[PDB]
């Protein structure tokens, strides 16, 4: 499974959930942002490591940050 | 201050006013760490001690007529054997290294554990020159003065001796028999494209 | 007495180059599959 | 030369100079290995061979113990057989 | 889960073949491992280098081995200057007559191979004359790769293991290294020099049956104790000595006659004898420097302390140094990677030019051979000296602990050395280049006096400096009024002089505008490949592009296609990288060698200076030129000898080729084609009986990239084996 | 030798001074995919003196930036 | 304060004086692990006891007129083969010696096959053992003295103190190093 980590930099953009083509990440309330929000990442078992949500993070640098660890069926992407 | 090495400058803060022979030059600003001018001015002095020795050592042989300051030692080479003031020693080379070894080692040794002094007095100035510590401020510029010409002077024995070949008086009487064609633009080596 | 024999090669150059790796092989290959208890 | 003479000589020398020169100096330095402290901190057998488990006195009055006896008196044959080696190249034949 | 392997729990539960080429990989990164402690970290180390030096004995003791069993040392002794050395016997059963008869040579029993590795010249010099005394000694390195093995295992046990502290002792390993391991070693070698391998240039046999009744020398220790040590170097071996033989021999075992043996053209063994014993002095003397549990001796972390310049020029200065350096073993792997990658260049460049055994210099090939070979071993050496270095800044460098020491400024100006880096490899490229193409144009052409040939004055300078009269630069050893020529006059200049100056042999070979091209084209390589290195080094802790770069490890793919894309951004990727560089750096060096040489051999030394300056002559009167016997080994009309170095050479273009499949073409191309090989076997009536157990995928990024460096790698070396070894054995072997 | 460094610094002198013109400007981007044609033209004739230029910026510290106004990684 | 090898040397904690000889000379110290200590101490012994054995073999065998010099027994020819005798001796000595281990891990002393303290005249106490390890040590050191002087000398033990005796300032270790190539020459 790999390791993704959602730092304090983020302003809830959003861009990193909808960016993720597992569903791995998720937005919760938050009160350190004017968007009141923050990303969440309760689902990496099944993150693949695309890093297509660091790709989509606005901020510099990133608040979301993929570290590719021990594979598996799910992260290793395969359909046999 | 005892002058200015280049008049118009400012003299450097880091040499403090008082030292001995302070003309305020250090273009490359050496002495700017306290620590280390402090091993400084007790090398000039030593440095200039050994000159002063050395330049009067080596003008008084061949003054005397007994060579120059460069053939000296040939004896230990050839095979001869050593003479002072043309009274034969009974030393040779491998004897001479034990003595001066072990006594240098001896003195030097023991200066070396009064960590810095350059001014010991006491029994090192037995008629009492300097015991006043209050008028020694000329002394002390004379001794530096003297120290710093004899160091140049033993720069010119070698550099005028490598380019040259002959001793210090012999040619000192080659310049003044031909003062214009027979200096450091004529050596043929000082100058590459004279 | 440290000669070999004339034959040494006949045999070793074949148990080495076509015997041995056969059983190495079928070793690593069945140390590696194996599962943990 | 005479290898007794050259030999013993010198050793007297460095032995000499070693006990009443830089004896003093020679201890000083060695107390700077002091302030960086000891090398381990163990109770190992193999921590035990880093301790200074046999502390050499000696009853000379300046503490000159046998280790110093060994590196002064080395230096002086060392330097002793470095003389004679070199006056033995004189008058050697196709040397 | 899978047992394999079982020193990470991560790899062992991956379904997929990435378990079994990883487990492989790692297997040897012992930080990395599950539950790995320091200690445990020490002691697994320890163990390995036991395994690791007794490999070397074994290897040494086969080569003794099959000398003596299957070659013709007995005979080669005897003439060594028109036999062929045999390194073994080939029993090949696909092997066809014509084959059989082809490889049959040196009056051997059947079909053997030539050796070029040296070792009879260099056994022959040492004094071993017959079979048996090649049996003797393989048996006795058979044993002692036993005793290292058993030692490796014995210090694994419960009551053997040393502790962390033990490891970590610097200045009593210091101390016993220089003294034991380099000093007592060098003075033992003196005894076999003094005691054996002297008397048997000399005819007389020396064994272990006899030398305790044999004197070295007439006067046995008289002049020793004496200090008479000048008794030792007189009557030495006269100029019409054969070695071997009794006539034309002298007395003396210490001289320092400085030149060349006149017939086996190779350094004095008198020489040799005393080189050993004046190191020796040395070293036992250097080894008694540091504090032990006696009292005396330094104190490494004091000296380190100390030298701290008073102007703040370096800042904090070597500060914390010795806990950075005796805390991390890659900073220590790195220093002892590149002060030996640096002396195996030392050898190649010393033992080409002074050759030190007897009749090395007659052997062509062997001489190629040994340059190429340890010149590729020490570029490979080189690039692991960095690898390490870059290592140990992600994983052991800690800022906090080296603030302001000379370690942590370098991080300070990168950019500054990096840039300036950048800076000389454009400027050598660009004019070097340049200037060869400006030659290339002027001779296509046809007017070779119009390029540029810039004479090597300063490296001819040098070679006057040593008594090369050719240039007429009358300097130094060159002049005879200098004081440096009087004083060596009576000691080795006699014999250097007159070495120096013989232009048969490789010691300082005239050079010209030839040599001047070739040589700052070396510069370019080592500038270049440094730039690499030190750029992956400096950069491995993190960069703009990616400022936490140390979070990922030394060797990860990439960050992604974000940010305008990040591949080989990590510090594995900038050493991969580099080793091509090395190769291309490494392959110019050991063509010039090569050619200059061959000019030499032939004696028309004039091809090379004509044809060398521009880059059609290299391909041309080279590469080309040189290639004709080696592809002629097997023909449509039959073949010979030469028919195994023509097979390896097509064996490593090929080999070279297939890595570009692996550099060239990157993993998502490879996994969508293997998903159909997986739906074609689960359709396949009987076959889909048959099952895997580990899934197929394709490789990792970081894994093509070494394998596609492997094939590189080794197609580039055995391409250029093949061609050095056939070139110049058909030539004149 | 002194002949090519004449001409390398006086092609190199020329474009920074160029370069530091156009930084002025509303945008500097825009002024250097399309040049501006009269300024090089100027910057072209007096650039014949650089050496002269180039050492007296040296000497009154001109020349070179601040290491506190330049971007670096983190270390 | 017993005496120590050094004048007014404290003898190291890890030397207790518990053992026998113990004159607190471990300048290297070698034995610091209580556990190899107890080892060295074994191994002191037996190689002082094959030391002791040796001594008086040599001078017994040159004592009684045995020819040649001990350091050729070998090379003479007896009643058994040269190659019979090593067999014999290895599985002879391999049982000894692994039977001497074994007695040695149970009770930590030393004795003989299967009597462990092998004392069967009962002469032991704390004087006996120091007196086996004194007398044990000079052995030690006389046997290294035979070979060095088998080296320089060529001259059996008995030959040489003769040599001295007769003429002591004349024959020493000074005229034998200075004159190798004369004895060796004879
Ligand atoms: C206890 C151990 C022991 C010791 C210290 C010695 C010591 C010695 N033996 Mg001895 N041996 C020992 C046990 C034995 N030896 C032999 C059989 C021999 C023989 C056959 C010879 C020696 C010889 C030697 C000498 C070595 C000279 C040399 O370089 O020849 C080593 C030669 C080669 C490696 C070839 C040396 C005095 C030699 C001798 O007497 O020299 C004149 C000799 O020829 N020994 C046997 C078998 C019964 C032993 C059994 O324990
Ligand atoms: C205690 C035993 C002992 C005794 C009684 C003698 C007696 C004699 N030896 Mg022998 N010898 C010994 C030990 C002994 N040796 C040892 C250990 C060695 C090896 C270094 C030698 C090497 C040797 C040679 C090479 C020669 C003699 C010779 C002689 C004779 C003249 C004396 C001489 O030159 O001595 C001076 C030189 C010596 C080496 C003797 C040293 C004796 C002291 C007591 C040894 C002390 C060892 C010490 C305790 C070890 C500490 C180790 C440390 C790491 C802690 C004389 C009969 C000469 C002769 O004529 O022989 C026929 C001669 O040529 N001996
Ligand atoms: C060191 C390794 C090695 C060895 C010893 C051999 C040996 C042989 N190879 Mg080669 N081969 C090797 C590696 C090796 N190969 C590799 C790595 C490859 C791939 C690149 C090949 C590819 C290859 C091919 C394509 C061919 C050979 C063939 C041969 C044979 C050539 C001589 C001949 O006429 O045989 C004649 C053979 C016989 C008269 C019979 C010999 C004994 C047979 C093969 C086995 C008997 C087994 C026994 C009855 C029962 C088990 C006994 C066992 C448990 C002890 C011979 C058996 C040729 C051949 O004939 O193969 C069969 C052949 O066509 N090899
Ligand atoms: C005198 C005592 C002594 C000796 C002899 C050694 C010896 C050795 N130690 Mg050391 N060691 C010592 C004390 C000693 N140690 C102490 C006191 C400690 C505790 C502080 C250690 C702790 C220690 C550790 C932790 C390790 C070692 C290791 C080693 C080995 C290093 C590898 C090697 O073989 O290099 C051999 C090197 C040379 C012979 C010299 C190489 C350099 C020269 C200049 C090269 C050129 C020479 C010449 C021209 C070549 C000719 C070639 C020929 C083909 C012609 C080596 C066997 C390592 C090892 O491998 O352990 C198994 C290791 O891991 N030691
Ligand atoms: C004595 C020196 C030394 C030592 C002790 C080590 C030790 C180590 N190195 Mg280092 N290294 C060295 C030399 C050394 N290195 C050199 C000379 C280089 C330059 C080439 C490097 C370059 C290097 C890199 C780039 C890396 C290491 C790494 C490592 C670590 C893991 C090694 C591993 O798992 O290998 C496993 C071994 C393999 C996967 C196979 C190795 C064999 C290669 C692929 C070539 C095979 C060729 C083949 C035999 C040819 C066949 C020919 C055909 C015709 C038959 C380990 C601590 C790695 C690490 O984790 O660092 C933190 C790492 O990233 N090293
Ligand atoms: C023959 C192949 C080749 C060549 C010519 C180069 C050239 C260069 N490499 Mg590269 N490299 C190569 C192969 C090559 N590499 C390979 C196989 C690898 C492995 C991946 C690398 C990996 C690599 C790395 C990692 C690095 C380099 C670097 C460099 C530079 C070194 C300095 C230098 O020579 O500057 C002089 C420049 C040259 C010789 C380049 C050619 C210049 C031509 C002749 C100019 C022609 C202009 C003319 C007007 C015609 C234009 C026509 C056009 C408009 C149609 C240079 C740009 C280093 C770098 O960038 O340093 C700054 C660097 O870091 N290379
Ligand atoms: C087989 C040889 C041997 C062995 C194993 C021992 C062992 C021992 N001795 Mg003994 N000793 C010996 C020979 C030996 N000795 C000899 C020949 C002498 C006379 C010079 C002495 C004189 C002596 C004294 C005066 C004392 C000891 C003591 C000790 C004990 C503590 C030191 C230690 O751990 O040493 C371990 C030793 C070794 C592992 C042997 C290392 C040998 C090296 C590798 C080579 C030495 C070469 C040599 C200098 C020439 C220990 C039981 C002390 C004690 O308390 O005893 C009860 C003590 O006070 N010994
Ligand atoms: C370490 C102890 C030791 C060893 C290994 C040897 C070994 C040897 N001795 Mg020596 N010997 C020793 C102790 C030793 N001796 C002692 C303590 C004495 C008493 C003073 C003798 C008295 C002695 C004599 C008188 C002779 C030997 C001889 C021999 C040789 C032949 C032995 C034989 O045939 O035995 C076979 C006999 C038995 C096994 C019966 C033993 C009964 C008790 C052999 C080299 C003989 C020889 O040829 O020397 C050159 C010889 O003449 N030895
Ligand atoms: C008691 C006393 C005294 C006396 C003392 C004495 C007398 C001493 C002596 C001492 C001595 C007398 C010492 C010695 C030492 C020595 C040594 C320590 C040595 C060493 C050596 C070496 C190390 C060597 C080496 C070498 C070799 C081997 C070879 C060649 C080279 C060389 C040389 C390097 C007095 C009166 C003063 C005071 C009071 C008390
Ligand atoms: C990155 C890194 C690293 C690495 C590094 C490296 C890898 C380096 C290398 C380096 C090198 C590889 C260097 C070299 C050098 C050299 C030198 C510096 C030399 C010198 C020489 C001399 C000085 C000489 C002289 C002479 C002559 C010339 C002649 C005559 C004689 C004489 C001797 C006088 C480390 C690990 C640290 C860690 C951190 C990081
Ligand atoms: C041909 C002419 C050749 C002349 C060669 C001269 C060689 C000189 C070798 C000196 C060796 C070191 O010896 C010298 O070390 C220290 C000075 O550095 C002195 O010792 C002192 O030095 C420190 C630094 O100044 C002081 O703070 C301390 O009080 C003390 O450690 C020693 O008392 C002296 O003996």
């Amino acid at each position: 499974a790999h390791i993704v980590k959602i730092y304090d930099t983020c302003i809830g953009c959003t861009q990193c959930v909808r960016a993720c083509p597992l569903d791995v990440l998720e937005m919760v309330p938050w009160d350190g942002c004017k968007a009141s929000q923050m990303a969440s990442a309760p689902r990496t078992e099944d993150c693949v490591g695309c890093k297509r949500c660091e790709t989509a993070c606005p901020t510099d640098f990133l608040s979301v940050r993929v570290y590719l660890g021990s594979e598996s069926t799910r992260s290793m992407g395969l359909s046999y | 201050k005892a002058g200015n090495w280049l008049p118009g400058s400012d003299a450097p803060a880091w040499l403090p006013d008082d030292l001995p022979g302070n003309y305020g030059f250090d273009p490359l600003s050496l002495g700017k760490e306290p620590a280390s001018l402090k091993r400084f001015t007790e090398s000039e002095v030593i440095h200039g001690r050994w000159a002063m020795l050395g330049v009067a050592g080596s003008l008084a042989v061949e003054l005397l007529g007994y060579g120059n300051w460069y053939d000296a030692p040939l004896w230990a080479v050839n095979g001869g054997k050593a003479t002072w003031f043309g009274i034969e020693v009974p030393f040779d080379l491998n004897a001479l290294l034990a003595f001066e070894f072990v006594a240098m080692a001896a003195a030097e040794g023991q200066r070396g554990d009064a960590g810095g002094v350059v001014y010991p007095g006491g029994a090192f100035d037995p008629l009492g020159f300097a015991k006043d510590s209050s008028k020694s401020g000329e002394l002390k510029l004379k001794e530096i003065k003297n120290g710093r010409l004899a160091m140049v002077a033993f720069l010119g024995f070698v550099a005028q001796h490598a380019a040259t070949g002959k001793g210090p008086i012999a040619a000192l009487g080659e310049h003044l028999a031909n003062p214009w064609g027979a200096n450091f633009a004529t050596n043929g080596i000082s100058v590459p494209f004279f | 007495p440290f000669v070999p024999p004339s034959w040494a090669p006949s045999v070793f150059v074949p148990l080495t180059g076509l015997v041995l790796p056969a059983i190495a092989m079928a070793t690593l290959f069945v140390y590696i599959e194996k599962e943990a208890p | 030369l005479d290898p007794q003479i050259v030999i013993s000589g010198s050793t007297a020398a460095f032995l000499a100079i070693g006990r009443f020169v830089f004896l003093g100096y020679q201890r000083r330095e060695a107390n700077f290995d002091s302030t960086v402290g000891p090398k381990t901190t163990g109770a190992t057998y193999f921590d035990d061979l880093q301790k200074n488990s046999t502390i050499f006195a000696t009853n000379d009055p300046a503490g000159f113990n046998i280790i110093d006896v060994a590196g002064w008196g080395a230096l002086g044959h060392a330097v002793g057989f470095a003389v004679l080696a070199i006056n033995s190249l004189q008058g050697a034949n196709l040397s | 889960t899978k047992l394999f392997p079982k020193f990470s729990q991560g790899l062992a539960q991956d379904p997929t073949t990435r378990r079994i080429w990883y487990g492989l990989a790692m297997a040897h990164d012992f930080e990395s491992h599950d539950g790995m402690t320091e200690e445990n970290l020490y002691q697994k180390i320890f163990a390995s280098h036991f395994g690791q030096l007794s490999i070397i004995f074994l290897w040494t003791s086969g080569n003794l081995f099959h000398v003596a069993w299957q070659g013709n040392f007995e005979q080669w002794v005897t003439d060594p200057v028109h036999i062929r050395p045999i390194a073994h016997a080939i029993w090949d059963p696909h092997f066809g007559q014509p084959a059989v008869e082809a490889f049959t040579r040196g009056g051997a029993s059947g079909p053997v191979n030539i050796s070029t590795s040296g070792v009879y010249q260099w056994w022959y010099t040492i004094g071993m004359r017959t079979n048996q005394d090649l049996y003797v000694g393989s048996v006795f390195l058979a044993l002692v790769s036993a005793i290292f093995l058993f030692a490796g295992w014995l210090h694994l046990q419960p009551n053997f293991q040393p502790s962390l502290s033990w490891f970590k002792d610097a200045e009593s390993r210091l101390n016993h290294h220089l003294s034991g391991l380099f000093g007592v070693s060098s003075l033992a070698w003196t005894g076999h020099l003094v005691h054996v391998a002297i008397p048997e240039s000399r005819g007389q046999h020396v064994g272990w049956d006899n030398f305790l009744s044999v004197l070295p020398h007439p006067q046995g220790l008289t002049p020793f104790f004496t200090g008479n040590w000048a008794a030792y170097a007189q009557s030495p071996d006269t100029a019409s000595h054969v070695f071997g033989t009794a006539q034309g021999s002298g007395q003396a075992i210490l001289t320092f006659l400085g030149g060349f043996h006149p017939q086996t053209q190779s350094l004095w063994l008198t020489d040799m004898a005393h080189h050993h014993l004046a190191i020796a002095v040395i070293f036992i003397v250097a080894g008694h420097m540091y504090r032990t549990n006696f009292g005396i001796g330094h104190r490494m972390q004091a000296i380190l302390e100390a030298h701290t310049p008073p102007s703040g020029s370096l800042g904090a200065g070597h500060k914390g140094l010795f806990d950075t350096v005796n805390n991390s073993l890659h900073f220590q792997l790195g220093l002892a990677l590149a002060s030996v990658g640096t002396i195996t260049s030392l050898v190649a460049q010393h033992m080409y030019s002074l050759p030190p055994y007897a009749f090395q210099a007659i052997d062509f090939t062997t001489q190629a051979a040994l340059y190429t070979h340890h010149q590729y071993i020490a570029g490979f050496i080189m690039c692991g000296a960095f690898a390490h270095g870059a290592i140990f800044f992600i994983r052991d460098y800690d800022p906090e602990q080296n603030k302001g020491n000379v370690l942590a400024r370098m991080l300070d100006h990168k950019e500054a050395l990096i840039s300036h880096l950048s800076w000389v490899s454009l400027f050598l490229g660009f004019h070097t280049l340049g200037l060869y193409v400006h030659n290339d144009v002027m001779q296509a052409f046809g007017t070779p006096e119009k390029q540029i040939l810039i004479e090597p004055v300063f490296a001819q300078w040098i070679q006057a400096a040593h008594g090369k009269a050719l240039y007429g630069f009358d300097f130094l050893l060159s002049s005879k009024t200098s004081a440096a020529f009087a004083n060596g006059q009576s000691l080795w200049l006699p014999g250097w002089l007159d070495a120096i100056n013989n232009n048969q042999n490789s010691l300082f070979l005239t050079i010209g505008p030839g040599d001047f091209l070739v040589h700052h084209a070396i510069a370019l390589g080592l500038h270049t490949t440094t730039l690499i290195l030190v750029k992956g080094a400096l950069d491995a802790r993190g960069s703009k592009l990616m400022p936490d770069k140390k979070d990922f490890g030394y060797s990860f793919p990439c960050d992604g296609p974000g940010r305008g894309g990040t591949c080989d951004i990590s510090a594995y990727d900038a050493f991969y990288l580099a080793v091509f560089w090395m190769l291309n750096t490494i392959g110019w060096v050991t063509f010039y060698w090569h050619w200059k040489h061959l000019t030499l051999w032939q004696g028309n030394v004039a091809q090379f200076d004509e044809s060398s300056t521009y880059l059609m002559g290299w391909l041309r009167d080279y590469l080309w030129l040189n290639s004709s016997q080696l592809i002629n080994g097997y023909n449509p009309f039959g073949m010979n000898s030469l028919s195994v170095w023509a097979w390896t050479f097509l064996f490593g273009h090929l080999i070279y080729a297939t890595g570009f499949m692996f550099l060239i073409s990157w993993r998502g191309y490879w996994q969508e084609l293997i998903e159909t090989l997986v739906w074609a076997h689960e359709k396949t009536p009987l076959a889909n009986l048959v099952y895997w157990k580990d899934k197929p995928v394709a490789l990792s990024i970081v894994q093509a990239r070494l394998v596609g460096l492997a094939h590189f790698s080794v197609g580039y070396i055995f391409t250029y084996a093949a061609f050095l070894i056939a070139s110049t054995s058909g030539r004149f072997g | 030798t002194f002949g090519f460094l004449y001409v390398a610094g006086y092609i190199g002198y020329v474009g920074r001074q160029y370069l530091i013109a156009v930084k002025g400007e509303a945008k500097p981007t825009d002024k250097e995919i399309i040049i501006d044609v009269p300024l090089a033209t100027k910057l072209a004739w007096q650039g014949a003196g650089w050496p002269l230029a180039a050492v007296q910026e040296l000497q009154r510290g001109t020349l070179l930036e601040k290491e506190e106004n330049i971007t670096v990684s983190p270390r | 304060a017993r005496p120590t090898w050094l004048p007014g040397l404290n003898p190291p904690a890890h030397l207790k004086g518990a053992l026998a000889g113990d004159n607190g000379f471990d300048p290297l110290g070698l034995g610091q692990d209580e556990g190899r200590l107890k080892w060295y101490a074994e191994a002191e012994k037996t190689n002082g006891r094959w030391a002791m054995m040796a001594v008086a073999g040599i001078l017994g065998q040159e004592l009684l007129g045995v020819t040649p010099a001990w350091w050729e027994a070998g090379a003479k020819e007896y009643d058994i083969p040269a190659q019979a005798l090593t067999p014999i001796e290895f599985i002879v000595m391999g049982f000894l010696e692994i039977k001497r281990y074994q007695g040695f891990k149970q009770t930590g002393t030393s004795g003989f096959i299967n009597s462990f303290p092998f004392d069967p005249a009962g002469m032991n106490s704390p004087s006996m053992a120091t007196k086996e390890v004194k007398n044990g040590r000079l052995a030690m050191v006389a046997f290294i003295g035979f070979c060095v002087q088998a080296l320089a000398t060529r001259t059996q033990p008995i030959e040489g103190l003769t040599a001295h005796l007769a003429d002591p300032f004349g024959k020493n270790i000074t005229y034998y190093l200075t004159h190798l190539p004369e004895t060796l020459g004879s």
